[PDB]
């Protein structure tokens, strides 16, 4: 009866994690970037900070609207992979870094990233130093997702929105942590304001 | 070829679809897996695990240690110690628990929900608590002849330390566990007067939960 | 009232013994070396006044070790290094005192800063041997925000009971013992610069006591690393 | 892959159809089915329970 | 020879039980709403009401029109979902709402939904309170479905008409049910107007 | 002739039962204490006089048995419950009397209010012991529909005969007996404010006779809750 209480139903399922637009002509606003991570939902990432490690496969599904046949391309970098500075970079061009090329009208594009990690597990909280900074290592370092038109240039101004719909896969999860009780401020580190344990009462009865 | 015919629903992305995928990087040869300790295969394991729960939740002190403390001691016997309705979900003192917090992201829970109350008192103390639950449909009682007419339980805490119940139909007014003094804390002249008392809930080893949705927490 | 040497040490010790995860510390181009003798040996920190207003205590290790003889020498010679750490609490308090501790190892408790716009100069965390105290109010500046209610993580210090836990009931018992299996998703890691997970001592139930009664009751803690090992200095065949 | 030929009929939607629908929520686990008395298999188990015909329907 | 006489072949069979359109760009006429019940359609009502209690699953095809590549969400709240109160409200991003991107010329979309209920059976009829309000349990409650153009923007006025096809499925009935005597006067309760049993005639011969 | 007991109470009893739906009452973090010892009495409500003008009657059951001792007293301490409700009908009623009812217990019979605008506010649908009359014509206000030709529910009266049904011919038989094996899809529910089943009796064949007969014709209705079983107060273990 407790079957969808397991790690994978709880866990696994996609969730809108990054709205990003992009012009086709014009400067650094033509492309879209996205470094990989767990920390940008706010509602994912109570979640994922149930666990202290975990360890799963990522199926992303970008879907891109748009205001000729249009051609996206959307570039994914490994974390050791060379970034794009420019729509026009060379690094669009690399054979290492994998990239889908979806036109518009048809299903939307998906793409499925293994574990990646150095280490045997990603870590959802690092106490400790990268030397330096506090709270940061490069073994749950997933990679970036750069996004762009591959048309040259068009007559009109296209701009297009794309949402990337992040789903973990094959989940596996280790050392249980209590959730979160205080609001998240920043994306980066674990700070926070304190704040009550529960919401008052009048009287003890 | 073969003959094939494109139902209704080609080419759509239904969010919650499980179809396989094409991987991005076939050749990468993941790193193998390794023995970490504290496998979580489900999250029942989470919720069955007991934490303290801040009876004491008073409007002056929820940022502090002493809404965990249930005071005794200090003392009229007509009112009641404590008193809480016990369904984790929409309840202020069992909401944010290690077994509320968990209950909150299940539209539709059932199980039993076990206390444990800890006496944090000193050893040369004594005395009686008598712990009462009404069931759902029940009033809450008014006076402690009327708590022990019922489902009640007198607790000697000079005898032993801890005292655990399972409270059935835990499920989604609510039952409602109160305590009273059935005796005052009888103690020598070099023991203190006042005491604490800990309560601890966790799950009673049920706990179905089967529609998962979104946490009324994080905005 | 059984008591148990370890190297050169002993320590006198209500025997229940938790492991961390049940699971008990274990052994595993790469050749790791492992000292046997010494590391294992107790090594009691100094103990700790616990009083009515109390808030609490962490310790941070490894690197609590530190000093600690050939276990903290160890840690400058070897790069990578990993170990098991039992850990004995044992509170020695009189029968007319009254209190509750609640003793447990948070690994990976990754710690917030106070100003939450800047962040701490690395030794808020962590001194070696002596504790860092939590607060009863919010606190500001550039040190860890150590205000309990939350234990400097941010989440609930009532459901903090989900860590390889004991609870110390000056009523009922004085002692603790905790086994933590070397929890890391790397197998090897830099003990100077990583912390495996933190010790830290919450009570729940404060201090009571009569005037006559002493006006603490001093916690003393117990580390002994098990199964100990490094990597290999020397060079491979 | 292997090769395929999409048939007139593809991409239409015939309203009485009996295709397998792709579900909303998989991982949703449903109440298990109950005893409940009467069930319903058949419509002429309904038009074969007797009831009173109005013969003296006139006007009034 | 009565193998149509059963229920899934009476019951299961797809009707349009919705029609509304919702504008692309301008409030809350942006998108449309739709609370599930069997109640809407007045035909599908009356076949609903010959049995107490019902069990099936529910299988929906959405059918899109429109007056730049158009991409629609139809997003399925569960029973304790959120609800958007605006186009651009947070809900439309919830993680639990499956909701299904369609763009314009492919099939129409389908999305299934299981039975869904708390306790054993949905109720055509409940003789009894909420406390309250009567008739009204919560008990055979469905969802919502809540639909919009996932386009930011369209430089032309875009309207577009969904109509919802409600196709039951592995349908399961108990305790038959007379049919309905009297017309419909509202779609929440069963009040009625008293009517004629049969039609008049001249004479008893 | 037999006579059949039943706890305390005894009444005298065309041995045709008929059992609703063809099945039998039975019994079933959950746990529910079930009272075999009382409830099962018969609980013989207050006859009703039947006349030539009486278009009918209606009870709404558990709420009818809400003041009748141990059974309508559980419905107040227990949040759920469930029950059977064997129900005895008998019309008594002279060779010189002529008549015909329907005696039937439509599961769910969800009512219309008059005024179709508004919503009835609660005590037109029941009153505990004493029934409630259909009319004969069309009524308004906020009161039920209770007009017969439609049995306040919307269908045919003349096609009410696919509940669980008997029929009263004073010309063949006075009794009837049906049984009612609860009809609900969740398990158990509060007996207070949900109705299960609604006993209605339709005179289709008016009441006649002659002069020197009774005006009237009382009819009896008895009640027997079997296997009732409601929720535990206790704690579990």
């Amino acid at each position: 009866s407790r079957s969808e209480s397991t790690i994978e139903n709880f866990m696994g399922r996609a969730a809108c994690v990054f709205m990003d637009q992009y012009k086709i002509n014009g400067s650094t606003d033509r492309f879209a970037v996205w470094t990989i991570n767990i920390r940008e939902m706010a509602q994912l990432r109570r979640k994922c900070e149930m666990f202290t490690y975990m360890r799963f496969d990522i199926e992303m599904t970008m879907v891109i609207t748009s205001c000729p046949v249009l051609t996206h391309q959307i570039m994914y970098v490994p974390p050791g992979g060379p970034i794009p500075a420019k729509v026009d970079g060379y690094e669009w061009q690399t054979s290492t870094n994998p990239s889908v090329f979806w036109t518009e009208g048809n299903a939307p594009p998906r793409i499925s990233i293994p574990f990646i990690s150095v280490g045997n597990a990603y870590s959802s909280f690092y106490d400790g130093w990268s030397h330096g900074t506090y709270g940061y290592t490069t073994l749950n370092a997933m990679g970036k997702l750069y996004i762009r038109h591959v048309n040259r240039s068009s007559p009109h101004q296209i701009t297009s929105t794309i949402r990337v719909y992040f789903k973990p896969k094959h989940i596996k999860a280790w050392v249980p942590r209590p959730p979160r009780l205080c609001p998240y401020i920043n994306k980066r580190d674990v700070n926070f304001v304190v704040t009550e344990i529960t919401d008052s009462r009048t009287s003890i009865t | 070829g073969v003959p094939v015919l494109n139902t209704p629903g080609s080419n759509q992305f239904l969010t919650s679809d499980d179809y396989q995928s094409p991987s991005a990087m076939p050749q990468f040869d993941e790193t193998p897996e390794m023995h970490i300790p504290g496998e979580v295969r489900n999250l029942m394991e989470i919720a069955e695990v007991d934490s303290v729960v801040p009876v004491n939740n008073v409007t002056g002190k929820t940022k502090s240690m002493d809404a965990y403390q249930i005071p005794v001691g200090t003392t009229d016997k007509t009112k009641p110690i404590f008193s809480f309705q016990m369904d984790p979900g929409y309840s202020s003192v069992l909401k944010r628990t290690l077994l509320g917090e968990m209950l909150n992201y299940y539209a539709h829970w059932s199980g039993s929900v076990k206390l444990t109350f800890l006496f944090c008192g000193s050893a040369m103390a004594t005395g009686k608590l008598l712990i009462s639950y009404s069931p759902p449909g029940a009033s809450v009682p008014t006076s402690r002849k009327d708590a022990m007419l019922g489902t009640h339980i007198v607790w000697d805490i000079g005898l032993q330390s801890s005292c655990v119940l399972c409270v059935p139909w835990i499920s989604q007014s609510a039952g409602y566990i109160t305590c009273w003094y059935q005796t005052n804390i009888v103690v020598p002249p070099g023991a203190p007067t006042s005491c604490d008392v800990l309560c601890f809930a966790s799950a009673c080893n049920d706990f179905s939960v089967r529609l998962l949705r979104d946490t009324p927490f994080m905005a | 009232v059984r008591s148990m040497t370890l190297g050169n040490s002993t320590i006198t010790t209500s025997a229940n013994v938790v492991v961390g995860y049940g699971e008990w510390p274990s052994y595993l181009e790469d050749q790791p070396t492992q000292p046997d003798v010494a590391t294992c040996r107790f090594y009691t920190l100094e103990s700790v006044q616990w009083e009515k207003t109390s808030p609490g205590w962490w310790w941070k290790f490894p690197e609590a070790l530190k000093n600690m003889g050939l276990f903290g020498q160890n840690m400058h010679y070897h790069y990578l290094g990993r170990a098991g750490y039992t850990i004995h609490v044992q509170c020695n308090a009189s029968k007319f005192h009254q209190g509750c501790l609640l003793v447990v190892c948070v690994p990976e408790a990754e710690m917030g800063c106070a100003d939450t716009d800047t962040t701490f100069p690395a030794t808020e965390l962590t001194t070696e041997d002596t504790p860092h105290v939590f607060t009863s109010d919010s606190i500001t500046g550039k040190k860890v925000q150590a205000a309990v209610c939350n234990a400097g993580m941010g989440v609930g210090v009532g459901n903090l009971t989900i860590f390889p836990h004991q609870w110390i009931n000056l009523r009922t018992n004085n002692s603790a013992t905790i086994v933590i299996p070397y929890i890391n998703s790397v197998p090897m890691d830099n003990m100077f610069r990583h912390y495996n997970f933190t010790l830290m001592i919450i009570p729940f139930a404060p201090l009571n006591f009569t005037d006559g009664a002493t006006a603490y009751v001093p916690i003393t803690v117990t580390i002994a690393p098990m199964y100990a090992e490094y990597n290999g200095l020397r060079l491979a065949s």
